[PDB]
């Protein structure tokens, strides 16, 4: 992900 | 080329157009017993024979005229067969369809290069009207005078005798394949004649001398289904007999090429810098404002009420330009990613003299490699003789396709490939957790050699620097000591980390493969590349992430660099990494400024360049002078 | 190009592939105090320096080997810095991915011309299996041995030390864009490795010397969305560490081009003639059989139980060929029109060594210009220096688009344009009621000049012939006297017909425009064209129809011509039109045979050529030697 | 169209 750079991620998003 | 046949039994009336070669066939209906012919022409007609001549199909007669007649049938030609006589009454008209074929600014094929011909069309992708939210090419009317500055001018000049169009007609048309990517307005005010609905129009021309003006606009950029060439044809038809259908007598055409979308590298001068104002993003914004003021450029800050808590300005859009011998204007390419900033490029970027373009599935499924932080462009380069005066496009991919691999969307790939002026180059960037080529490569200006320097991340360089620091008696220095609320790491415990060493070795192998790709694809040497110290670490899915802020992910504004602050070990009162970067870059004339982005961007796996976008001056080189 | 870095602190093991240049970087981790270096190489390694040398980035070291090692780390290289010592252990392997790049018959870019390189792929469009009704490329298995004769052979040769692939792996892959238009079978029997489902495969190779064979087939012809190039890549990856991901160490590629679909003109020797057997079609079939027997070719007659009362063999399909350095085979192109004969090209034409292809909307809306009687091809021609050794494609269109105009389908147009070997030419043929270019133009062979003659219908010639007949005292001869149950017309009443004269004048204007188009587009002269007498008449929708059987719509088999019988006026016991055609054509060495088709084809607005199809021998010229 | 050469025609087909 929402505020993270990753478009999708099991952990950060 | 037109053929006219003369029969001695009755004279024929023919219409000739100035500038076109007219062949006169005399043996088609010549008397059988005849063996020689003679030609008697009016002084206004020039005959060429290729004083009698043998009557054989080998010989040819060609007719030319120098002045358009003022009356029908003004000039007569007499063919004397050996003696029978045949007559040919003939009138001359001038029909011209002129465009800017010389690409100089002032008014049937298109060729590249400085010695070519062909006109250039601009897509009307801006918003010159302030009472609408759509682009200028979405309607079939012109509402502003300034809107006529983005349209190519085409002039139809007719010099015909009085009462000439009571029996002839002029038609302006375009093919059904290209009819949905062009629109023509006749200047009287501007009324549409040709477009995505009407593929033909019946022009109304008065006798005598007449000039008509048409404004042409394009509705689509070149793509995989559109080479980029549009042909507009004018046809002169005979309509002497009402019952008989109209017969085509003359045809002329004009070929336009749609100007492609062109990127700009980091070596071009900056003009405007974009940034986002999220919560606690104050010191970073202050540093960006200071850097922009030093570089003499303006700033555009998106308020948090429009950010929707999105701070990644670089990924959402990419700014390029489109130019033509009469007009140049920037264009914004909207990424298929739509996160928070999905409305900024359409509501606060596109406007007067600022076009908009987008591709990809707006609501479909995409990957993290579609963000425009993965799309970059190199400075102009000469590769084994071949010239790229605008540079080459670089984007990331994987080594080979598989189940877990990612890629940039095929729609974007064919769009960038259709823009032929910069041939895209595929780089291996899927090994990264985010997968953005901006995380390991950058370009900076330099006043020597080819005129630029390519900076690449190098774990080896950082390990060597730490080795020298430990050898010089500094082995207890604390990395991450400048920042707080985090674990500070000594040099010895970061040198004796076998897992970190193996991860960095794998990352170095990937970066070396990328460097070997780049050297071959850009014609570089070992003196054109500078290795910036860096440290990576493998993470979830065994993908690399920056150990400390990525120093190569920086903002470049002419000779001013905003570098993420690595917060490395402090020796003799100065950070060793900062000192090394300064020693590497300052001899090139650049000035290094370090910006703190630890708790605002680095924690969210981003850096200074990831959260900023820069508009750069268009190339002086004219794209139509390139030979792809 | 591969970069190897040597550090004096620890030796490194690197893998080099024979035939690839390996650059050895020594200044990346050289001692700071060092100033000169020396190289000590094993006799199996050749070093090139571009006896000490200065230690600067300008100097370069390149390594080469001549034999693949039999053990890992066989060859050592010693770098002596001035003295510290660094070691480099190194093993050599040979990895080759060979195809028929020379286009000669026996086993990373594709270039046209006789001095180019690149392999050619054949579409597996035939039906070599007798227990199926689909094409060979619709399944992922090979069921016949002969099916391996339509597939290109690619050989992977590996010379590696024993126990080499316990730490390295080989991957064969293709891009996701081209993965749906190719299939690869590994020969062991034939098992699929790459195709429209799997874009990558993990090859299993044993140590030592090994050769593997792959058979490649294509699933799609070149189109507007497919340039025709397919790249197959082999990647050597290191898999030394289990936790660390595999890293790419070597990459090689092979580029194939899909062979286009090529037409054959009337100047090529015939091989097979197709015809239909409808009711009362007996004398026409007898004449066709006699002509085929004289021309030494076979016949294929479709029974009425399969005709469904459709006798237009020419319009339903068009026969061309596809060739490659190993195999050539004919292909049938199925017209989007589906009337009666919609099942013949798929059930009685396509078979062993006979491919099938189709385009357009099968159940959608089309026009009468989509019938393949509107599609023809010219003999090889030189146009202003440019060469067309296979000819040019000709099809009919209108002068300009409008509401009532017709056109060939855009899908067919882009298909023919994608087949680049013969650039299509648009001709004005919409003025006809049917709209088929075969109704007014034809090509015949001739042993002089360019080697062919273009025959064009000419109402003027027929009117001149009738004028001479009336001048010679024969003005009461009855046209249509040979046939019965019809109105016979005297010469004077056919000469004094003002409406017929105006209709023929309009038709002559259209044909003259077409001739002027053809001369420019094929580089012809007035000596390359022969005018066949003809008469047209305007009809419903003011469109032209033949007044008497179209004599230019004939069947050409080498030097034998089957011409529709005009049933013209009889003078001195012979038909004047037949005598004129014989006098025009026989000096070229051709033999004219007249076939009666009045009540069977002409009544239904068709002629001898409209109801027949001919298969012609492929060109001797190799298409890959053409430079489009 | 049915037995005519014309693909479509108000009169012959
Ligand atoms: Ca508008
Ligand atoms: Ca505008
Ligand atoms: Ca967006
Ligand atoms: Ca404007
Ligand atoms: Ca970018
Ligand atoms: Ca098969
Ligand atoms: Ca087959
Ligand atoms: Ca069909
Ligand atoms: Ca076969
Ligand atoms: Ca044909």
């Amino acid at each position: 992900x929402y505020r993270d750079h990753h478009y999708r991620h099991p952990k950060y998003c | 080329g037109t053929l006219i046949r003369v029969t001695p039994e009755q004279p024929t009336h023919a219409v000739c157009v100035l500038g076109t070669l007219t062949q006169l066939d005399i043996c088609s209906s010549a008397p059988d017993d005849c063996t020689s012919f003679s030609i008697n022409a009016s002084p206004g007609v020039v005959v060429d024979i290729a004083s009698t001549w043998p009557l054989d199909p080998g010989v040819e007669v060609t007719l030319t005229m120098k002045a358009a007649s003022g009356s029908t049938g003004d000039q007569k030609v007499q063919i004397s067969y050996y003696p029978v006589k045949a007559l040919l009454y003939l009138t001359a008209v001038e029909i011209s369809l002129c465009a800017d074929i010389t690409r100089t600014g002032k008014v049937r094929t298109w060729t590249w290069g400085p010695c070519g011909q062909g006109a250039i069309l601009l897509v009307n992708c801006d918003r010159d009207n302030l009472e609408s939210s759509a682009m200028d090419c979405e309607d079939d009317e012109v509402l502003d005078s300034e809107d006529l500055q983005d349209m190519s001018l085409m002039t139809l000049s007719t010099k015909t005798p009085k009462d000439f169009f009571t029996n002839h007609t002029l038609v302006l048309h375009v093919a059904r394949s290209e009819m949905d990517k062009v629109r023509v307005f006749q200047a009287t005010k501007c009324s549409v004649v040709l477009g995505p609905k009407w593929p033909s129009h019946y022009l109304m021309v008065p006798g005598g001398k007449h000039n008509m003006d048409f404004y042409v606009e394009a509705l689509a950029f070149p793509d995989t289904d559109f080479p980029g060439l549009i042909t507009l044809t004018i046809s002169l038809l005979d309509t002497s007999n009402l019952e008989l259908p109209e017969a085509v007598v003359f045809q002329d055409s004009v070929v336009f090429r749609v100007a492609p979308w062109i990127m700009t590298p980091n070596t071009q001068p900056p003009q405007e810098v974009y940034a986002c104002s999220i919560f606690e993003n104050e010191d970073f914004l202050k540093s960006v404002t200071t850097l922009a003021m030093k570089a003499k450029c303006k700033l555009t800050i998106c308020p948090e009420e429009e950010n929707m808590d999105d701070q990644w300005m670089q990924d959402e859009m990419e700014i390029g330009y489109i130019q033509a011998p009469h007009k140049t204007l920037p264009v914004v390419f909207d990424s298929p990613r739509n996160r928070g900033l999905k409305e900024f490029p359409i509501k606060r970027v596109m406007g007067p003299d600022f076009g908009y373009v987008t591709r990809g599935p707006q609501t479909g499924g995409i990957s993290g490699l579609d963000s425009f932080g993965n799309l970059e462009v190199s400075p102009p380069v000469t590769v084994r003789g071949k010239e790229y005066p605008l540079g080459r496009i670089l984007f990331g991919d994987s080594c080979y396709p598989s189940n877990d691999s990612r890629q940039m969307h095929q729609a974007l790939q064919d769009f960038l490939s259709a823009q032929q002026v910069q041939a895209p180059v595929k780089l291996y960037s899927d090994w990264l957790s985010v997968g953005h080529v901006d995380e390991f490569l950058s370009f900076v200006p330099a006043p020597d050699r080819k005129g630029f320097r390519l900076l690449l991340a190098s774990p080896r360089s950082c390990y060597k620097l730490f080795q020298e620091q430990q050898n010089e008696g500094h082995g207890e220095a604390l990395l991450f000591e400048g920042i707080k609320k985090k674990k500070q790491q000594k040099i010895k415990n970061i040198l004796s980390n076998k897992t970190l060493r193996e991860h960095n070795s794998f990352v170095e192998r990937c970066i070396d493969w990328n460097r070997e790709l780049l050297k071959r694809e850009l014609g570089l040497a070992e003196s054109d590349i500078i290795d910036i110290p860096q440290l990576f670490k493998l993470k979830e899915f065994s993908k690399a992430e920056a150990f400390f802020p990525n120093m190569v992910n920086m903002l470049v504004l002419g000779k001013h660099l905003g570098i993420p602050k690595p917060f490395g070990p402090v020796i003799n009162g100065r950070c060793c990494l900062e000192e090394k970067v300064c020693s590497l870059l300052e001899p090139l004339g650049l000035q290094c400024t370090f910006i703190n982005d630890f708790f605002t961007y680095h924690i969210r796996h981003g850096e200074v360049h990831c959260g900023t976008n820069v508009r750069r001056k268009p190339f002086s080189f004219k794209w139509w002078n390139m030979v792809p």
